[PDB]
């Protein structure tokens, strides 16, 4: 029971076809009598098999990567941490109660980016860039790669500056 | 011909193949990535699928992306031009000076040197630290271990040992950075350009060292094989050239941890306390490649971070069989303000015998061991 | 006369589904036996330990980067055996039964099965005559009889190898003035030591002259997992030869905890159910059938003896660790060799 | 608050918003390093971020290890604390200095998260609950706290007098537990007790008082 | 209460479907009737896309899976052994279990006919005497009065001789193995002498 | 092409053979 | 028909107690995951379950 027996199974050896002429005639009225019970075949989008507690398991999504922000159909943002064989385990940012078995999962394509810059001096966001300080969205800011590796060996120098803490228990 | 990535789980990715699966410990390449990514296969899944380990971060691999086969193990460029170069695991320049001025690429995965070509002639390696050269005398071409906690002074012994022995040798050496801080990595690059071990300009060929750096930022594919990348260029200078080369590897424990971070992720049950099930052939395969043969000499210098001064964890408790000379660092002697905080009891080498050095060396070091064991058995009762 | 004797083999096959970490899971092999030594295509041997319904698990004696998926395994029809006999004396073999000394093959030897049962009740006779081991702290204080089990437990860097080898040099200092029958032959089995430490040990048995009497079985830390697993059984199978010939034999396992690291490493790789400290449950049985193999056979079945000296390396003196708990239970006593009192001048630090 | 950004993942939020919040927290501060300035970062309750890592994996059918934490949790805290640096001259000369916070489980220095983060970071500051009730506030442990770079990392006038401060504190921690006999002998076993006790009474201060 | 005995045992939960299928069809004496009927469903699973969506889509409910299969499976000449089988796999989502249940039913049917595969590789193609001299040593290597098929094959690296790839056994009478084993018996006697 | 998803068994209900056996014996005459 | 949203209630029919369920995970197979707020002794695998 090996894969060459499977590739031998790709060669047809039926020796008769006294079903295929008729099952090809009753196939299409069968799928169109029960047409309402069909969700459409989804390839570059995603749809949820299992959902719970912040980890939602999503079928399909042939286009995603590891660490791509995804957007559920209720506006909830997500992250693809691992990508299994047939499904993609998606981690859910926030409360997850709104996601059902059969809801759409939209790939945003980018790596997760939180707004950076000096316009954020004075703002309190969460880990996602959304403001909680009640002063509206962030102005004079930009997105940046949070998954970036460290600066290399040739990039660094010997430290000199002491970083005073203002504490005699520390600095001495 | 070639296959595709079929499955991504963190730092291990799965590649399917359409016939003629790659041999184990070969190299794979993905196209369209940001940096060149090397996948090193560790086990076959069974359904025409190799299972890999990632030399850089997998964040960006699409399911189905094109994967070619190099059909061969990981190749680093070895050679005399590799001196004065800060080297990666997969053969890259990360000091930003062109390509590597060398040829004859070599497979960095091999078997150990055999039992017939083993050296038993032992020479005392006089270092210059009064607790080393008296108590735990190192061996020329032998093994030098360094245990101790995080904050006892392991790495400042290592660069001190470079200034001791790696400068007054004249030949070649190798600093194998395995998962330490970049701070003690970048600072060692400055204090070897100023000390003149590594040169810049047109005098790149008279230098004395290559730096193979697999520091803490990389995912554990790179932190698990920089030990071997630093090793094989040392074993290249041994057999082809004949020179004695000093291997300064830092954090051998980080080599065994980088294996253990994904060893569960490849489908294996964890061993004792949570370390890897295959630590014996991982470390034992690492260590016995680092020897001295009839053809040349490799003098291994090993630093090991031990967690919280506990030598019962099996990841350093396999290393104690694997080190002739051991400089065990106690935090207590550092809490006394004594530097180097080398244990007079725990740190004991293999050269210490009157049948090799002489009775005048062995008797005072044993005389040190009598007066310092009883000082420990009396400083309980002195209170 | 070799061409006149060439009947081709019918040898049965097996194809490999999944192979990794020195563990190859093979499909097929409708008649392979439990613990049967198989052979791969690329010259590397193998043993099938567990045999499941669909695939058969095979452990690998060597490098594992040579076998692809879809390679072939041939069954040799024999449980794993080692060449035993007098021609092994002075040689340094690997645990499977091949020499690594560079001295060519092992001649005047005979292969025999490494897996048999221990001597029963009526095979035994009570150990009365003593073995002498040179270290006076061993011989007078915690004595050892010819055909007895005694555990050299200790720390590391403390002299457990030293209590072993000074016994060996004492036998060469005793065998030259003792008649032909009661001469104690040494098989110091090196498990988990370096490939360079055995080079010091092959030197000390030659320079003293003990290599007329010693067989150095050194499965290193550098080879694969089951060689370190099989090196005590094969080394005791070497001690089997000196038993039924009626001579007296000294068998020493050194750092048997590493052989427990060997039996741990294959069991969790083979997905056998883990037990205490993630060792398999039957590791006490695989330590006992080793250590119950050396004994004193009575005056009706050969009269010879066999005394085994296993070695357990502790961590800081914990004699209640699970691996040491087994070996102390099956063996008789303990020669506890502490590191702290070793610098207190009592050599050996025999508490 | 004029010169302070704060990313604030609460405990009533989901796990990956807490898992990303030190990661997004250093994404702000790499901008201050890239454009030549100096940056302060405090990764407060970094053990609780690692528990926020442990929640996601153990729902994700991933193998657990020490204390049911996953395998790569060293690599989590590694690249979280390697991207803080001091660049060369060739990229502005910007800096980042790192404050991770690890709460011990009432005194487990061999705790699984602790042994990672004590080996990554350069200097540590032990704060036992012992020293917090002896009047020493803030309750720094002196004999157990090390740094790396030593000189040219303090105030240079402080740097000369620090050796007179550290080594006298070194003998004093040895003689403080020897007060079970009533010795005070030869004007040294009292004076190093007289000195280091006033050194402890020197080195206390007040909460929220930057001097 | 008795079932016709399976000619060889198998593994569980995906291949003993075929063992049970053989134990049903041989009671109805429909053996080569239903075996190539499994082949048509594979061609149905090969060419057509709507049916093979039903064997892997994880969103179709558990009543559209059975009400398409029993809708497709009218009489049509199709056996009700087959029709009750393919109802059962779409009953519990096991429509992906077809490509395994066939090849063991292929194996069990070739276990009912005593009819073993082989593949013989030479350097030279086999003429009408060279092939009929091959079998008389090959039928020493089957255990009983079995059949034999031929799957003759050409490779240049064998220097004459053959290798009988039974997929269970292999017999090497090729000279490229013989000169290799001749060289190993040279070296094992020149080094010892 | 169109049979790569069918290459292996995949199902729930590890006691599947007992389910199908009651759906194979009815057509036994 | 349609699986309800997470943390919504269910009302079982036919039990001796008015037993309420609360959905938390949608475990595939058009089937959800509940924790029963009362005694579960006596649930048969056909009992009609309605939601609020
Ligand atoms: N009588 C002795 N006098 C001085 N040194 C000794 C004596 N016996 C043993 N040693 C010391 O023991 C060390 C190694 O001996 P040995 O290998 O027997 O110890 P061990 O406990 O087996 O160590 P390990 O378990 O790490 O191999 C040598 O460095 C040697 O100096
Ligand atoms: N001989 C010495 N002189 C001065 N400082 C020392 C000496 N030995 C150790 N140290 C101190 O020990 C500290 C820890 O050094 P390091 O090797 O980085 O420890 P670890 O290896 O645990 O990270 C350093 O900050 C160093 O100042
Ligand atoms: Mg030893």
């Amino acid at each position: 029971a090996d894969a060459k027996a499977l590739d031998e199974l790709r060669k047809p050896k039926f020796s008769s076809k006294y079903l295929i002429q008729h099952v090809s005639q009753k196939l299409i009225p069968a799928v169109k009598e029960w047409e309402k019970s069909y969700q459409p075949p989804v390839i570059h989008l995603g749809r949820v098999l299992s959902v719970g507690d912040g980890i939602a398991r999503v079928y399909g999504l042939k286009s995603v990567q590891a660490g791509e922000l995804v957007c559920f159909d209720s506006g909830v943002k997500g992250m693809a941490l691992n990508l299994q064989a047939d499904h993609v385990g998606v981690v859910v940012f926030g409360n997850d109660s709104v996601i059902h078995q059969g809801d759409l999962v939209y790939r945003t394509g980018q790596i997760v980016n939180v707004p950076i810059g000096p316009g954020t001096l004075g703002r309190v966001t969460d880990g996602l860039g959304q403001p909680i300080d009640g002063k509206g969205p962030l102005t004079n800011v930009r997105s940046s790669l949070v998954e970036v590796k460290a600066p290399g060996i040739i990039a660094r120098q010997s430290v000199r500056e002491p970083l005073f803490t203002g504490v005699k228990a520390v600095d001495a | 011909d070639a296959g595709y990535v079929s499955q991504v789980i963190g730092p291990v990715v799965d590649v399917r193949f359409d016939g003629e699966l790659p041999s184990i410990l070969s190299s794979l390449e993905v196209e369209g990535h940001s940096v060149r990514l090397v996948l090193e296969v560790a086990q076959h899944m069974g359904d025409n699928t190799v299972r890999c380990i990632a030399m850089d971060s997998t964040d960006g691999l699409v399911r189905g992306q094109k994967v070619v086969d190099t059909g061969s193990p990981i190749k680093v460029p070895v050679g005399r031009g590799t001196l004065g170069r800060i080297m990666n695991v997969i053969g890259e320049p990360v000091d930003e000076q062109g390509p590597i001025d060398a040829a004859d690429i070599w497979s960095i995965h091999r078997e150990a040197p055999e039992f017939t070509e083993q050296s038993t002639e032992q020479e005392i390696l006089v270092t210059g630290i009064k607790v080393v050269d008296l108590l735990a005398p190192y061996q020329r071409g032998g093994k030098i271990g360094l245990f101790g906690g995080a904050g006892v002074g392991k790495t400042v012994l290592i660069m001190e040992l470079i200034n001791n022995v790696a400068k007054a040798h004249g030949g070649f050496s190798v600093f194998a950075g395995v998962g330490e801080r970049t701070r003690e990595g970048n600072d060692l690059y400055r204090e070897m350009i100023e000390s003149g071990v590594i040169k810049l300009g047109a005098e790149r060929g008279n230098s004395k060292c290559t730096l193979v750096y697999g520091q803490m930022n990389e995912p554990p594919g790179a932190r698990a094989r920089v030990a071997l990348t630093g090793l094989t260029v040392a074993e290249y200078f041994r057999d082809i050239e004949g020179q004695d080369v000093l291997l300064f590897v830092d954090n051998i424990f980080r080599f065994t941890q980088a294996n253990s971070e994904v060893s569960a992720l490849l489908g294996r049950i964890p061993s004792a306390v949570g370390y890897q099930p295959t630590l014996a052939t991982d470390l034992g395969g690492l260590q016995e490649r680092i020897t001295t043969t009839t053809k040349g000499s490799i003098t291994s210098v090993q630093a090991v971070y031990v967690p919280a001064d506990d030598l019962t964890d099996p990841a350093p408790a396999t290393t104690f069989a694997h080190l002739d000379a051991t400089t065990v660092l106690s935090r207590s002697i550092a809490e006394l303000g004594i530097y180097p905080a080398v244990d007079p009891l725990d740190s004991t080498s293999r050269m210490l015998n009157p049948n090799v050095i002489g009775a005048e060396h062995y008797n005072v070091a044993r005389g040190v061991q009598k007066v310092l064991q009883d000082y420990k058995n009396l400083q309980d009762i002195i209170a | 006369e070799w061409e006149k004797s060439y009947q081709p083999p019918v040898i049965h096959l097996g194809r490999v589904l999944s192979v990794g970490d020195g563990i190859a899971r093979v499909y097929g092999l409708k008649s392979v036996q439990a613990g049967e030594l198989v052979c791969f295509d690329s010259g590397v041997k193998g043993m099938a330990l567990n045999l499941q319904a669909d695939h058969v698990g095979v452990v690998v004696f060597g490098n594992d980067s040579v076998i692809h998926q879809g390679d072939l395994v041939y069954r040799t029809g024999q449980i794993v055996n080692v060449p035993i006999g007098p021609g092994t004396l002075g040689r340094v073999t690997d645990g499977l039964g091949q020499p690594i000394d560079g001295k060519g093959p092992l001649t005047n030897v005979r292969s025999s099965l490494v897996e048999v049962k221990a001597p029963g009740i009526i095979a035994r006779q009570s150990v009365r005559e003593p073995l002498f081991t040179g270290v006076k702290a061993v011989d007078a204080l915690v004595p050892i009889g010819r055909g007895q089990r005694e555990l050299i437990i200790g720390d590391r860097q403390t002299g457990k190898t030293a209590v072993a080898i000074d016994a060996i040099i004492h036998q060469k200092n005793c065998n030259e003035q003792v008649p032909k029958a009661q001469r104690v032959y040494c098989v110091y089995v090196a498990v988990g030591q370096k490939r360079s430490t055995v080079a010091q040990l092959v030197k000390l048995f030659t320079q003293t002259g003990a290599m007329r009497y010693t067989i150095m079985v050194s499965a290193t830390a550098s080879d694969a997992a089951p060689l370190q697993f099989l090196a005590p059984y094969s080394g005791c199978a070497m001690a089997e030869y000196f038993r039924d010939t009626g001579k007296h034999g000294l068998i020493i396992y050194d750092d048997l905890s590493k052989q427990s690291v060997a039996y741990r490493q294959m069991s969790l790789l083979l997905r056998r159910p883990p037990g205490r400290e993630a060792f398999p449950g039957d590791v006490f049985y695989l330590h006992s059938r080793l250590l119950e193999r050396a004994a004193k056979l009575s005056k009706e079945l050969g009269g010879g003896s066999l005394t085994a000296f296993p070695v357990i390396e502790t961590q800081a003196g914990d004699v209640s660790a699970y691996i040491a708990t087994n070996v102390i239970s099956i063996t008789d006593g303990q020669i506890f060799l502490e590191t702290e009192l070793f610098y207190k001048g009592i050599r050996p630090a025999l508490n | 608050m004029r010169y302070t950004i704060m990313v604030s993942a609460t405990a009533s939020d989901a796990a990956p918003l807490q898992f990303l919040a030190p990661y997004s927290g250093c994404a702000m501060a790499e901008y201050f390093r890239d454009t030549g300035k100096h940056g302060l970062i405090i990764y407060d309750d970094l053990s609780k971020q690692s528990v926020a890592y442990r929640q996601m994996s153990l729902l994700l059918r991933r193998p657990p290890g020490r204390e049911a934490f996953p395998g790569d949790v060293f690599y989590l805290h590694s690249r979280l604390l390697e991207r803080a640096a001091k660049l060369s001259k060739e990229l502005g000369g910007g800096s980042l200095t790192a404050f991770p916070v690890i709460e011990t489980q009432a005194g487990d220095v061999s705790a699984y998260i602790a042994t990672n983060v004590i080996s990554i970071t350069d200097g540590q500051i032990f704060l036992e609950t012992e020293l917090f009730y002896k009047g020493i506030r803030p309750a720094l442990n002196v004999g157990l706290s090390v740094s790396r770079v030593g000189s040219a990392a303090q105030f240079p006038g402080m740097k000369q007098v620090a050796g007179t401060l550290k080594l006298e504190l070194a003998q004093y921690r040895e003689v403080a537990a020897f007060a079970q006999f009533g010795s005070d002998l030869d004007a040294a076993t009292q004076y190093v007790l007289e000195r280091g006790a006033r050194l402890t009474e020197m080195l206390k201060q007040k909460q929220f008082a930057p001097i | 209460l008795k079932l016709p005995t399976a000619p060889l045992q198998l593994s569980g939960t995906s291949a003993q479907i075929a063992t049970l299928l053989w134990q049903v069809a041989a009671k109805e004496n429909q053996l080569d009737k239903v075996q190539d009927e499994l082949y048509q469903f594979i061609e149905l699973f090969k060419q057509h896309s709507e049916l093979r969506r039903l064997a892997t889509d994880p969103f179709v409910p558990t009543l559209v899976r059975t009400k398409i299969i029993s809708s497709v499976l009218k009489d049509s000449g199709a056996s009700e052994i087959t029709k009750k089988l393919f109802e059962a796999l779409a009953d519990e989502g096991a429509l992906s279990a077809l490509l395994e249940v066939t090849v063991n039913y292929e194996e069990l049917m070739l276990a009912h006919k005593k009819e073993v595969y082989c593949t013989v590789i030479t350097a030279e193609p086999l003429d009408k005497l060279e092939r009929v001299e091959l079998t008389k040593k090959a039928e020493k290597f089957v255990d009983a009065g079995f059949k034999l098929v031929m799957q003759e094959k050409i490779d240049k690296k064998l220097l004459g001789g053959f290798v009988i790839e039974f997929s269970d056994r292999r017999v090497d009478m090729s000279t490229a193995k013989k000169v290799e084993e001749f060289n190993n018996f040279v070296n094992k006697l020149v080094l010892s002498i």
